[PDB]
């Protein structure tokens, strides 16, 4: 069977400030089966009741994802995505960069 | 609004 | 402009864990309009736009009701692919669909659309005729022979022909504040040193609907194809979408490079530099 690894992007939805509510997002995209497993990280701990968009695909049949959740940064809290799919050996963990 | 089913396969 | 409708169906078996999951999503352009989810408490075609929530009673029963059968006929075209390609019962599988329409600014079918993937590889396709079909392999031409004997293309042009652009055209104008309003992309430039003789060079796009969108730099007006970093289009989760290209530049050659931002919503082309 053929398999595609999953892209991943974190970011938030509007540009982020200090203290301002925001949306901190994990987009993955581009893998085949259907099949992950993606957890929102707030210092390196999962973040609960996060939701995620209903289940799509591109036009080259691969699936894609976006995890959300409410979050309000601040200077001290780093965040990420860490995402577990059967193409991977271990979970790939991306870190939120505000300039990505 | 969607399509109704077709033959299976 | 021109608009597309969209459905989207996955169908995955997971033998040992209950009946294969169905999902199924709706889209009008770059907007999810339904869903439905086989493995909801109560499975049923529900909404996720406002303009689709005027539709009655009839509608949202009739649309769970063919979501439920077409899962249980895409449950059935599992078990009969596994015959086609000689495989186990033992493994998870996945059939994709993906159909509908697109139309131009008249309202007027430009073309249809119906085609089928296994494991995520291309199974039939209705060609563009909406007559014949392509079939991948030889299981896929056992297809092609049964739905060419049941005559399965003419009952979908006339769904493409037919029902899906009136429908289309229905959702356009009810949705038209947002479906037919192009919000176009906030803009910016960063610049970040990575070392003593390197920086890196961004260009920002933000807020923008529809998805479709160029952003290319240019050094000295030739583009830098292969030199640019492009992330892929990114949806924001308030309707729109985000994305940046970024080139690594010699220090002090910085105004040498420019980015280019094509969108529907612009009415021109943007020139951005970076600007300290």
């Amino acid at each position: 069977m053929i398999q595609r690894t999953p892209k991943i992007q974190v970011y938030s939805r509007h540009p982020a400030e200090n203290g301002k509510s925001n949306f901190l997002n994990c987009y993955v995209s581009g893998f085949h089966p259907s099949d992950i497993e993606v957890d929102l990280l707030k210092n390196g701990e999962r973040i609960e009741k996060v939701e995620h968009s209903d289940l799509s695909f591109s036009k080259d049949w691969s699936f894609y994802l976006l995890y959300y959740t409410e979050f309000t940064p601040t200077e001290k809290d780093e965040y990420a995505c860490r995402v577990n799919h059967v193409t991977l050996s271990q979970p790939k963990i991306v870190k939120w960069d505000r300039d990505m | 609004l969607s399509s109704p089913v077709t033959k299976s396969f | 402009g021109s608009h597309s409708m969209r459905y989207f169906y996955t169908a995955m078996s997971r033998p040992g864990r209950g009946e294969p999951r169905f999902i199924a999503v709706g889209y009008v352009d770059d907007t999810q309009f339904v869903r439905f989810d086989s493995d909801a408490a109560s499975p049923r075609m529900a909404p996720r736009a406002p303009w689709i929530e005027q539709e009655g009673p009839e509608y949202w029963d009739g649309e769970t009701r063919n979501m439920k059968a077409s899962a249980q006929t895409y449950r059935e075209n599992l078990r009969i692919a596994l015959r086609y390609y000689n495989q186990s019962e033992a493994g998870s599988h996945i059939i994709q669909v993906m159909y509908g329409c697109d139309v131009g600014p008249d309202g007027r079918l430009l073309r249809g659309h119906n085609q089928y993937a296994y494991d995520g590889k291309d199974y039939i396709a209705l060609n563009e005729d909406l007559s014949s079909w392509t079939a991948a392999d030889t299981a896929a031409q056992i297809t092609q022979r049964k739905w060419e004997a049941a005559r399965v293309a003419e009952q979908l042009r006339a769904y493409l022909e037919g029902l899906c652009v009136e429908w289309l055209r229905r959702y356009l104008e009810n949705g038209k504040e947002t479906l037919q309003r192009a919000d176009p992309p906030k803009t910016h430039v960063t610049h970040h040193p990575i070392s003593d003789h390197e920086a890196t060079l961004r260009c920002w796009a933000l807020g923008f609907y529809p998805a479709e969108i160029t952003l290319t730099w240019q050094r000295d007006g030739e583009d830098q194809t292969q030199d640019t970093e492009l992330v892929e289009t990114r949806p924001a989760g308030d309707r729109t979408f985000q994305k940046w290209a970024a080139v690594v530049v010699p220090s002090g050659e910085e105004q040498r490079y420019t980015c280019h931002v094509q969108h529907e919503g612009l009415p021109k082309p943007l020139t951005l530099r970076w600007e300290p």
